[PDB]
Formats: structure tokens, sequence, C-alpha cells
DNA sequence: GCTTATCAATTTGTTGCACC
DNA sequence: GGCCAAAAAAGCATT
DNA sequence: CGGTGCAACAAATTGATAAGCAATGCTTTTTTGGC
């Protein structure tokens, strides 16, 4: 799995950072993402997909387990639509 | 927030980073994590999420505006599931 | 329209990555 | 940075 | 740089309700490269 350590190594190779701003960058990056999401805006990062809000009403639900019927409580989630850019490129691989 | 508000913002409060390299890094970040995707490997942000492949089974399905029959090949599709510090700062509920 | 995802609670095996 | 025309990407219809 | 511990990760249960999508042309936004 990528991670933020092979990001940030990327970044330094590539475009030559200081593994100290790599670092830093690599963490902004999803901070500034989370900063957005968190307050209410959506992101849309043209090339990848978009990251969505959505607020869910309470539904059914269950301890699996069990079968013990509880309720799924009303919240807001962040979903990911992929666009079709990124899906085109994705559609024929094959899981490492 | 657009891919260059994004970087706008970044830069902005990364005075110490030139504007230029925050642009190419942004843009680096987002190509590597898609090549990623591209090359079947899952990414793991702990903190943000994951975003995963699913399959998706060779199905025969429809052009929805006029109706006629498409084959469909079996492939794969990108899925995020966002991490807990992200799920918990999104949720404005109890 | 039909397919796929969302989620409950809980246990168990794995890992990103902060912190030394 | 701004501005601009052109191209790429996405948004919409409905998806 | 590298060792380490542990919260955050993954997976697995069931079932009612929510969300997403096959094609593709036209419209709208966003990025791009030059000034």
């Amino acid at each position: 799995a990528l991670t933020k350590a092979e990001m940030s190594e990327y970044l330094f190779d590539k475009l030559g950072l200081s593994k100290r701003d790599a670092k830093e960058l690599v963490e902004l990056f999803f901070e500034e993402i989370r900063r957005a999401l968190e307050n209410g805006e959506q992101v849309k990062l043209s090339g990848f997909g978009n990251f969505d809000l959505r607020d869910k009403n309470q539904r059914p639900g269950r301890n699996p387990k069990t079968g013990e019927d509880i309720p799924i409580t009303a919240r807001r989630v962040v979903t990911f639509r992929p666009g079709q850019k990124l899906k085109s490129r994705v559609e024929n691989a094959s899981p490492k | 927030m657009t891919k260059s508000e994004l970087i706008e913002r970044l830069a902005t409060q990364q005075s110490h980073i030139p504007a230029k390299t925050v642009e190419d890094a942004v843009k680096e970040m987002l190509e590597h994590m898609a090549s990623t995707l591209a090359q079947g490997e899952r990414i793991e942000i702990r903190g943000f999420g994951s975003f995963s492949l699913h399959y998706r089974a060779p199905r025969t399905g429809r052009n929805p505006k006029t109706g006629d029959k498409v084959e469909l090949e079996g492939k794969y599709v990108p899925h995020f599931k966002p991490g807990k510090e992200l799920r918990d700062r999104a949720n404005i509920y109890g």
C-alpha cells in the first residue's frame, strides 16, 4: 500500500525536495482536504475525483453477530466519487 | 475546493515553501496516487482513509437513453473509505 | 431498473507511522 | 499573481 | 537512519435502505500555456 512515507520519498526523488519539506507537504495536502471537508465544503480534484458530504438520516441496522436490531444513527459522511479520467486508468488494473 | 484552490491555500500557509514547489508537489502527489491505483495497489493514509479497488463482474448493461443492451467487460473501480479522524471531523451530527 | 454500498457490534489478525 | 483563448475534464440529462 | 508499540487499519457476520451506473452529445467548469 502507498503510504505518506512512500509519498514523501517520491517528492524527494522527483522534485528534489528536502526530506523535511516533502514530509510536511504530504501531511498538509491531506490535512487541507480534511479542513475543507469538516467545514462542509466539497473537494473536487480534477483528474482524480470528488470528496462529497452526504447527510444520512437514521436507518435500521443490527448487531451482525447476534441479530439484535440496533439503529444506525443519523450522521454526515464523506464519500469519494472517482472521475472518468481516474476510472479509465484503473478499469484494467490487476490487484497486486 | 478545487485542485488549484487547494494549492493556493497550501502555498498561503506555507510561506517558507515556494508556491511553484507547492503546485508541483500537489500535482505529483495526486499523480502518484492515481498511478498507484492504476497499478492495482492500494493507498492507506492513517487518519485520512484508504483507496482500494473493487471488482465488477462482466454484465449485460443498457444504454440508459436508448435502451439497447451493451456487453460490459469485467473491471476494477476505485473505492475510498474515510478513516476515523476524517469521519469524526466531518460528522457534524452526534 | 438493477447492481453495489452502507452500517449496526464485536472479535481477531495486520500495519502505518509517531515517537523515540 | 492576473488575464485570455484553447483544450481538457467534468457536469448534466438520467448516471 | 532504524527499532518499536499501538491506534487505526482489515476482515467477517445479516438485512433494510441508500447510493451509484451502463451510452453519449451538449453545456459548463477547470486547467493550460502564453503574455
